[PDB]
């Protein structure tokens, strides 16, 4: 006599049961990212990680490996771009089929742990009722994850007995995986800092593992044991979720606006990289140390990397995709091939223009030609009649340096108003969109969709904890209530 | 095996519920069709 | 007996307002929510974060007055009165635009404090909790569009002022830049807003339309006791009507109010779902498959891109004067004006 | 009722059902603990928004060792 | 026009011509739909609130409810003593006749109200215009909200209809 | 151009919920013409 | 080919508010 | 240490006094207002 | 007692209802 | 007590036929004594734009916010 | 003692002098266009 | 190249069969669960 929205509730007074199922959620979770990362390595192309890396495919659960520590593959590719002679076990493609045998013994213990719901461990001795001591349960659960917490931080982040973390640079040029040492004071709370992802694990997880000893053995009051009722298993329910989204608006904050435990070399920039013009400052200051050591203006474009080049791109801004578009940001516009260069954009007087750039808001944004201090000094105008700032009445040739243009000049209106375009979209890049049928529009970051999901899948589970909340104080009154 | 479990109950769904958890399905179907092709 | 149970017994006693556990985190950060609101939009000016004016100082009126946003340059700071931006000084925290951070934490403490509130006049009293589920609806619109939208965004700049013109504009701000009506998840709350009047104006209509004859007067407010076991209204004479009029209709009182709850509070929670996927800017901006063809045909011609052009108006013309910030000196020439307007 | 070589390991850990210390109790251990873990999210949120400024913190993206 | 993008081809195309949302007509019903949701689930929840017990936790709640029954199936002093706390006590309609006939006023009114503010916008009589209102005493125009508005009015107004006109002034 | 993935997650979106919803139905019929014992209980 | 997917799902619906109309569980008094 | 350290320990001393005059007004008003048996 | 109640909403209603009346008779 | 009980006493008039003049009369004087532009920081009319100043101000910094002010508002 | 509908009355009037008061300083003073 | 409508004649030929033949082996087991006439039948 159930209804379709009660049909789980069969577990309630069934603790045998109760695992059963929560091994076979465990079964699907598991079996689910084994059959995604084993989708992931026919997709991914390791021809050029600088100009294609992963977050460039749209990988979305190999940054999670390569995060704590797997860059090599059993084809000998490796995401750092050494060779490699044997990664050994665990390369991608040894843990994406670890976790699909692990998820076919948890399917297989679950069918175990449902046929042989009747085990004397749930009954209980003084009544025969099966219950769950919910304090003692509670002991040992967090006492496990005082050891898990503890051993990661202290083994696999130090490089103790572990790999470490993914690090890198300020500017996403290197990164490795290496050990990184705690860093115990006021700089570990500095989420940039790799440091503090160690001393956290390692600090909290000792307070989760004395913290599992006190809760092991002093009992709960009689008051709270009333008061949060702690007989019943609704009240783990009800708080658990608050301790899940609570968590999952954490993750979705400090993925978004960037974090040491997020870096920008796996799952892409920020926007509030394109925003301070975070990388148009930091190629401009490794352009004046060089040009102030002696050099040509063409030999000092020459010395940027490309991979630094391609975040200053609003391709790779996240706030740029749409959400019912799909599929990689190669899909966008095609895979990148080269750097066009810097174009430098001078009158007929011979004073510099920069275009002013696209902000992330706008989807159209017209051309303008800006010099050092402010004033409209030329456009692409709308209204070609009345025109008093044209490229053709001012006379604007681009000059290019570095890159594959790297001495060129382009003097006639055609040609400059072509470069000025796209140059207000950050840099100038070759794209190569026949390959993967790049439509012309821009997709999204795996750091864009990260937030996504955590993001509404959190405000729903606080629905979950009024719910269930409210469900387990209420309890006596949900066939409803007494007339008298 | 085990005993069987004094747990078990039946599902139901009646004529009404059925034709509101169609019509949730296809309206749900023809509002997400368009920006899914795209 | 314990010092528990005497303050457990003070708060919950019988009197006019009942303040109970949760009236210690509504009625002080209630109370500080609207006066804040009423001292921004009398007082305090918009002049040096907007560039606006937004107070009854100022000459606005009950519309065009506002508690406004931060500047952009304070970016998502908190503006704590003590903070490194105000230091102290009641003054230089109002011209920042400290009073709409202090609206919208001690409100969105309120409506903490409020939902807690029904939660324990319904254990008191011995019901069910459905009102406080209820009310989680409009916990998750003030949630998800002035403390989640602007967190997304580049500041607090980007969200929604507290007063009526300035919500105005963020109704039009959002059709310009995110194209927010093609959202499926604002059409699934349209649905649920029109969908739940809807649905009182016509149990209020059916009720009072099928009562009984329980008194001689033509009034017929009158003739209903409150503690009375006979329902006042003929249920079966109401599926009658309804069964030849639409075709289908309710013949369950216990599903009908609750169908009242569930069609107002889902159009809530589906359009606060979009709303949090702008403050990404995963917006539902084009269809490519109309515009590749737009594009290489230049004949074909819709009501879908004839809303784009709409917004290359919107996004052109109020940016110049929206974003003082970002100095966007636009030329006359680029400005995409129509023929002869 | 189905005795296991595994049950029987752990059945003291489940013997004990809603036996609890009369009266408070811990209680108020337990709030000078949680009065500290609010103070503590208010710290570290704070000085992620830069509203808390401390000598030798600065909250960019900062050179981790290549 | 007959369609869903073509309906918001048709508020945007109003707003810039006749300002509607400053007009006190459609601030009467969304004051009509935003009270008339309100008023909707808030009396949806007491009622399902203050249900009287006849099924078990197993079985549905709305099998209590056999049709064309005689008996009250909530219990009303109940939903009228918690609304009597959770506001205050005089603001709670203990007769369920005038408070059913509340949820029929709110939503209708405030929907005559709007309809009536298109008509009187269909011949010109727009809604209210604060544009270049606020002034210095120097005499120079201190912007408002209403000029922030009044921006995205005219981006509207010189993009719709890009090819239709070709005198200074949409009389239409 | 459209998206070719689309037409297996409208006609899936479609069918696969909306066969399980008759399923529910089905099965609940069946437990009522199963306890009322008359020709068709069996 | 597009089209054929939206006409379906708009007369698909349709068939379904024929069926609740006219074939709808007849509510009885006892 | 800092200015906004200072500052911030200083406002949680002002929170705790805020927190406290409302608690000790409260426990004192509920002596005198108990209830009859 | 409801003194405190009700002139917490009252005492600030008319003193800024004081200042609503002044804005009027204020120009330039 | 009955609230409608109250406000037909005399005694209640009495009370608050000084209480609301004197009330009222503060708000009044908090305006025309140009009090409330000196607490808020709401510019006068006299006072949006100066001889030097003659753009629309804004706030370009995060942490000298409060020095940025103290220029603008000299002047 | 006091009736009842005096109190609503005078207190009534006295609400238009407020309202109608607010609607001559639009038409004069600050914010009204002169 | 492949044929973009073997996606729907395959994964159509694979679930609306066979969630036809689970719907008859449900409404199976619930008539049997109908007839017993003990904690589901209902
Ligand atoms: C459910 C029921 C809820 C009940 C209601 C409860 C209401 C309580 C109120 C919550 C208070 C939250 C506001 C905190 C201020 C904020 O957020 O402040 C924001 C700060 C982040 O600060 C911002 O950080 C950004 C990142 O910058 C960094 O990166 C830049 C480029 O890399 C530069 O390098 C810069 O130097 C460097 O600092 C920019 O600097 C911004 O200017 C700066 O303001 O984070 C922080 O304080 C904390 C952020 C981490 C926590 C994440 C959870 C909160 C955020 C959820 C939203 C995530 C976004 C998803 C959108 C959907
Ligand atoms: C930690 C997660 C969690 C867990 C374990 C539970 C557990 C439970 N909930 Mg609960 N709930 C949760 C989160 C959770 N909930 C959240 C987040 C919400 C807010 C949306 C709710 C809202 C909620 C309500 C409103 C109700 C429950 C009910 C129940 C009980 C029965 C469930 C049932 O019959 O559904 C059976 C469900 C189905 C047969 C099909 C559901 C189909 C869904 C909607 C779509 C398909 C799911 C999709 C594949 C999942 C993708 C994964 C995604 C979660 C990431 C059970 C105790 C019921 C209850 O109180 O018990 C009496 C009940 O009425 N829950
Ligand atoms: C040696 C001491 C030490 C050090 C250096 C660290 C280091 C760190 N801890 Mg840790 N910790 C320690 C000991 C330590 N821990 C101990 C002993 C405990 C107790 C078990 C904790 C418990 C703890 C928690 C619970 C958290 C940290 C966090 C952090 C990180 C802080 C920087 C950051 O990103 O936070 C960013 C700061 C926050 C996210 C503030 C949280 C406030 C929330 C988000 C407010 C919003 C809540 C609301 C529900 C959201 C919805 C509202 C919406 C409208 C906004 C950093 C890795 C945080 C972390 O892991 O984040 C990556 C974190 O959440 N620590
Ligand atoms: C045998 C153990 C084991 C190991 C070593 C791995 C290893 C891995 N898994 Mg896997 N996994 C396992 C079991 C395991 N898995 C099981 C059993 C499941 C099913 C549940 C999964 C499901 C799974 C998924 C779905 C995914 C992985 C992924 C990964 C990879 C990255 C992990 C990561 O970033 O997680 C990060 C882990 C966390 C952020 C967990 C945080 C824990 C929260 C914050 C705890 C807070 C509450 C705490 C208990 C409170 C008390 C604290 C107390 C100390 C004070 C890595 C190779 C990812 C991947 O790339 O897949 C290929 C991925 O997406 N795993
Ligand atoms: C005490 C609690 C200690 C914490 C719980 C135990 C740690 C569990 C954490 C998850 C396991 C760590 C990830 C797997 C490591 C892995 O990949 O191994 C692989 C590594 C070696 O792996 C080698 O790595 C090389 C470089 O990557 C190459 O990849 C080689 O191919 C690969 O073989 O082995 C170890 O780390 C094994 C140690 C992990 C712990 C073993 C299980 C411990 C169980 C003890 C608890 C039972 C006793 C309790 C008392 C009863
Ligand atoms: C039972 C129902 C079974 C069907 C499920 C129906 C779900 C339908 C919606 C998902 C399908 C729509 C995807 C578009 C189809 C398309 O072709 O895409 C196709 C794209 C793949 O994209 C293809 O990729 C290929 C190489 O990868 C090539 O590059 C192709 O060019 C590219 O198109 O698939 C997806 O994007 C699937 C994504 C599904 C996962 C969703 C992630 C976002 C989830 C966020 C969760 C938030 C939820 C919060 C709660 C709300
Ligand atoms: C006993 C306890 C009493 C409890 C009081 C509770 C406080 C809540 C009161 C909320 C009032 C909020 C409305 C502010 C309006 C205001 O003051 O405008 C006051 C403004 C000031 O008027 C403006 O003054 C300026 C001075 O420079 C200029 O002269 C403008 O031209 C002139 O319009 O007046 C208006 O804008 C005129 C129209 C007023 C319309 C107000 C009604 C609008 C509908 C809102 C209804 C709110 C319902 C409240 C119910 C209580
Ligand atoms: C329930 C199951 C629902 C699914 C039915 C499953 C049937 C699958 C088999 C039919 C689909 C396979 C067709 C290939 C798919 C494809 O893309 O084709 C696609 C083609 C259409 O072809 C497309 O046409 C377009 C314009 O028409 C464009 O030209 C495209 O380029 C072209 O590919 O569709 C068919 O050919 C469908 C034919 C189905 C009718 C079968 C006719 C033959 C029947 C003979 C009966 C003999 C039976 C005797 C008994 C044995
Ligand atoms: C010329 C006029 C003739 C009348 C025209 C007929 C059209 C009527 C529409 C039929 C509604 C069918 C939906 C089934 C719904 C169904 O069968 O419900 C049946 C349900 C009966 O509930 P009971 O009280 O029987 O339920 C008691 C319990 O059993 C609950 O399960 O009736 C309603 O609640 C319907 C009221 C809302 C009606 C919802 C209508 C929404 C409008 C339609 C939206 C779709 C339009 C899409 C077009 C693209
Ligand atoms: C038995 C066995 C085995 C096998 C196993 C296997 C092979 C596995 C697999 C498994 C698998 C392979 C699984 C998978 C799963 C998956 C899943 C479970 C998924 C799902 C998902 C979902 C359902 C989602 C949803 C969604 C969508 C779709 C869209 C968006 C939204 C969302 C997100 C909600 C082995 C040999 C080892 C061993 C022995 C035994
Ligand atoms: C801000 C702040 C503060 C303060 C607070 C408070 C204390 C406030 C309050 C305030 C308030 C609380 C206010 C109030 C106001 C009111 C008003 C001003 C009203 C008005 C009214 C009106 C105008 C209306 C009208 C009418 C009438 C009379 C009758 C008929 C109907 C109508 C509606 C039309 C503090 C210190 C904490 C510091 C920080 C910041
Ligand atoms: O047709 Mn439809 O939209 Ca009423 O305004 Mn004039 O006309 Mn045309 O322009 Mn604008
Ligand atoms: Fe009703």
């Amino acid at each position: 006599a159930l209804p379709w929205y009660r049909v789980h509730t069969v577990v309630l007074n069934d603790p045998g049961r109760l695992i059963a199922v929560h091994l076979m959620h465990t079964a699907l979770v598991a079996g689910w990212a084994g059959s995604m990362a084993l989708y992931e390595l026919a997709v991914f192309d390791p021809s050029d990680p600088v100009l294609n890396p992963m977050w460039r495919q749209g990988m979305f659960v190999m940054p999670f490996m390569t995060r704590l520590g797997i860059t090599d593959s059993w084809g000998g590719w490796s995401i750092t771009g050494e060779s490699v002679s044997n990664p050994g076990i665990w390369s991608f493609e040894g843990v994406a089929l670890s976790h699909i045998i692990l998820s076919g013994m948890c399917f297989l213990a679950a069918i175990w742990h449902w046929v042989y719901w009747d085990l004397e461990l749930f009954r209980d001795p003084r009544t025969g009722e099966p219950a769950l001591d919910l304090p003692k349960i509670f002991g040992i659960h967090l006492f496990l994850s005082g050891l898990l917490c503890f051993g990661f931080g202290a083994f696999h982040v130090t490089g103790l007995f572990g790999p470490g973390i993914w690090v890198s640079d300020a500017y996403g040029i290197t990164g490795k995986v290496q050990p990184v040492a705690p860093a115990w004071g006021a700089d570990g709370f500095n989420p940039f800092n790799p440091g503090g992802i160690a001393a956290h694990h390692i600090a909290a997880g000792i307070f989760g593992i004395f913290a599992g000893i006190f809760h092991l053995t002093v009992r709960p009051p009689q008051r709270l044991y009333r008061a949060l009722r702690m007989g019943n298993i609704e009240t783990v329910l009800s708080s658990s979720i608050s301790a899940v989204f609570f968590a999952a608006f954490v993750t979705s904050g400090t993925m978004w606006y960037g974090a040491a435990a997020t870096p920008i070399e796996l799952f892409g920039p920020t926007r509030y990289q394109w925003d301070s013009g975070y990388f148009q400052q930091e190629i401009e200051r490794q352009v004046e140390t060089s040009v102030s050591e002696g050099l040509s203006e063409s030999q000092a474009w020459s010395r940027i990397p490309d991979k630094l080049a391609f975040y200053d791109y609003i391709g790779n801004n996240p706030a740029k995709g749409g959400l019912f578009r799909a599929g990689p940001m190669n899909k966008g516009d095609g895979i990148a091939e080269a750097w066009l260069g810097h174009p430098i954009f001078r009158d007929k007087e011979g004073r510099e223009l920069t275009v002013r750039r696209m902000p992330a808001f706008f989807e159209t944004f017209p051309v303008i030609l800006v010099d050092k201090d402010g004033i409209i000094r030329a456009d692409i105008p709308f209204r070609r009649a009345e025109s008093k700032y044209s490229i053709e009445q001012v006379g604007v040739t681009v000059d290019f340096y570095g890159g594959k243009l790297n001495g060129q000049t382009f003097k006639d209106a055609p040609t400059v108003k072509k470069f000025a375009r796209k140059a207000q979209l950050g840099e100038v890049f070759e794209f190569d969109r026949t390959s993967l049928e790049s439509d012309g529009v821009f997709r999204s970051s795996p750091r864009g969709w990260y937030t996504y999901g955590h993001a509404n899948f959190a405000l729903l589970f606080f629905f979950g904890h009024l719910w269930h909340g409210g469900r387990t104080i209420f309890r006596d009154v949900f066939t409803g209530i007494g007339a008298e | 095996m085990t005993g069987p479990n004094p747990n078990k109950q039946a599902v139901e769904l009646n004529r009404t519920s059925l034709y509101w958890g169609l019509l949730l399905i296809f309206v749900l179907a023809v509002l997400f069709s368009s920006y899914f092709f795209n | 007996r314990g010092l528990f149970d005497l303050v457990d017994d003070w708060l919950k006693k019988d009197r006019f307002v009942f303040v109970g556990w949760s009236g210690l985190l509504l009625f002080p950060t209630a109370y500080l929510a609207a006066g804040g609101w009423m001292t921004g939009t009398t007082f305090v000016t918009s002049w040096y974060t907007h560039g606006l004016a937004s107070s009854y100082l100022e000459g606005c009126n009950f519309l065009t007055a506002a508690v406004s946003t931060p500047a952009n340059s304070v970016g998502h700071s908190l503006l704590l009165l003590w903070g490194p931006e105000a230091q102290g000084d009641f003054t230089r925290w109002c011209q920042i635009g400290g009073l709409w951070t202090f609206v919208a934490l001690h409100g969105a403490f309120g409506l903490i404090g409020f939902c807690l509130r029904q939660f324990e006049i319904a254990r008191l009293v011995g019901i069910r909790p459905y009102n406080a589920i209820a009310f989680s609806g409009p916990i998750a619109v003030f949630v998800s569009v002035f403390l989640l939208y602007p967190l997304g965004q580049a500041s607090w700049f980007f969200a929604p002022s507290f007063g009526v013109a300035a919500i105005f504009r963020f109704l039009l701000f959002l059709q310009g830049f995110h194209n927010w009506t093609l959202n499926p998840f604002h059409m699934m709350g349209v649905a649920g807003i029109l969908g739940g009047a809807l649905l009182c104006a016509i149990h209020g209509a059916t009720v009072e339309n099928t009562l009984f004859e329980d008194g001689d007067a033509a009034n017929t407010f009158r003739a209903f006791t409150p503690t009375q076991s006979e329902e006042t209204y003929s249920m079966v004479t109401a599926n009658r009507f309804w069964s030849q009029i639409f075709g289908v209709a309710f013949s369950n009182k216990r599903w009908l109010h609750f169908f009242m709850l569930f069609v107002p509070v889902t159009g809530l929670w589906t359009s606060s779902i979009g709303i949090v996927g702008l403050a990404l800017n995963l917006r539902a901006y084009d269809f490519v498959s109309q515009e590749l063809r737009a594009a290489e045909d230049p004949e074909f011609e819709t009501f879908y891109t004839k809303n784009h052009l709409l917004d290359e108006g919107i996004r052109a013309w109020m940016a110049a004067q929206d974003q003082p910030h970002e100095n966007f000196v636009f030329p006359e020439e680029v400005l995409p004006r129509g023929n002869a307007l | 009722a189905l005795r296991t070589r595994l049950g029987e390991i752990l059945r003291p850990l489940n013997a004990e059902y809603g036996k609890v210390a009369p009266g408070w109790g811990t209680t108020p251990i337990m709030g000078i603990v949680m009065l500290a873990f609010l103070i503590f999210l208010v710290i570290i949120l704070q000085i992620y928004n830069s509203s808390l400024i401390i000598e030798n913190v600065d909250v960019d993206w900062a050179n981790g060792i290549v | 026009p007959l369609g869903i993008s073509g309906t918001f081809n048709f508020m945007l195309v109003f707003q810039a011509e006749h300002n509607i949302l400053m007009h006190p007509f459609h601030m009467a019903g969304v004051a009509g739909v935003f009270g008339g949701s309100l008023f909707s689930a808030m009396h949806g929840s007491l009622v399902t609130s203050s249900l009287i017990r006849e099924t078990t936790e197993n079985e549905s709640t709305n099998y209590g409810y056999k049709f064309g029954q005689e008996e009250e199936t909530y219990n009303i002093v109940a939903a009228h003593g918690y609304f009597g706390r959770l506001i205050f006590q005089y603001a709670s309609f203990n007769n369920s006749r005038a408070l059913h006939f509340f949820l029929a006023l709110w939503p209708v009114v405030g929907i005559w109200i709007t309809s009536m503010g298109i008509s009187t916008m269909a011949f010109n009589l727009n809604g209210f215009n604060f544009n270049q209102s606020v002034v210095d005493s120097q005499g120079r125009v201190i912007n408002t909200w209403a000029d922030i508005l009044n921006r995205a009015n005219l981006g509207i107004e010189v993009m719709h209809e890009r090819n239709a006109h070709n005198f200074p002034l949409d009389l239409a | 151009e459209v998206q070719f993935g689309a037409y297996l997650a409208v006609l899936l979106g479609t069918f696969l919920p909306a066969l399980f919803l008759v399923n529910l139905f089905i099965q609940t019929e069946a437990r009522k013409a199963g306890k009322a014992g008359g020709q068709d209980s069996d | 080919m597009e089209a054929l997917v939206y006409t379906f799902l708009l007369i698909g619906t349709l068939m379904v508010i024929f069926f609740a109309v006219f074939f709808r569980e007849t509510p009885r008094i006892l | 240490m800092t200015a906004s350290l200072s500052n911030f320990i200083a406002s949680l001393i002002a929170g705790g006094v805020v927190v406290g005059v409302i608690a000790i007004a409260l426990i004192v008003i509920s002596k005198s207002d108990r209830i009859l048996r | 007692f409801r003194w405190l109640a009700i002139h917490g909403l009252a005492i600030p209603t008319v003193f800024f209802l004081g200042g609503i009346t002044a804005m009027q008779f204020i120009q330039r | 007590r009955p609230f409608s009980d109250i406000i037909t006493s005399v005694r209640y008039w009495i009370i608050h036929s000084i209480t609301i003049p004197s009330l009222f009369v503060s708000g009044w004087l908090f305006i025309s004594t140009g009090l409330a532009y000196d607490v808020f920081g709401t510019p006068r009319p006299n006072e949006y734009f100066t001889q030097d100043r003659q753009q629309v101000p804004l706030v370009n910094d995060r942490f000298s916010a409060k020095q940025e002010l103290e220029d603008l508002t000299k002047g | 003692r006091i009736p009842l509908w005096l109190v609503g009355l005078v207190g009534g009037l006295a609400v238009i002098t407020m309202l109608s008061l607010f609607f001559y300083g639009s038409y004069s003073g600050l914010g009204s266009s002169l």
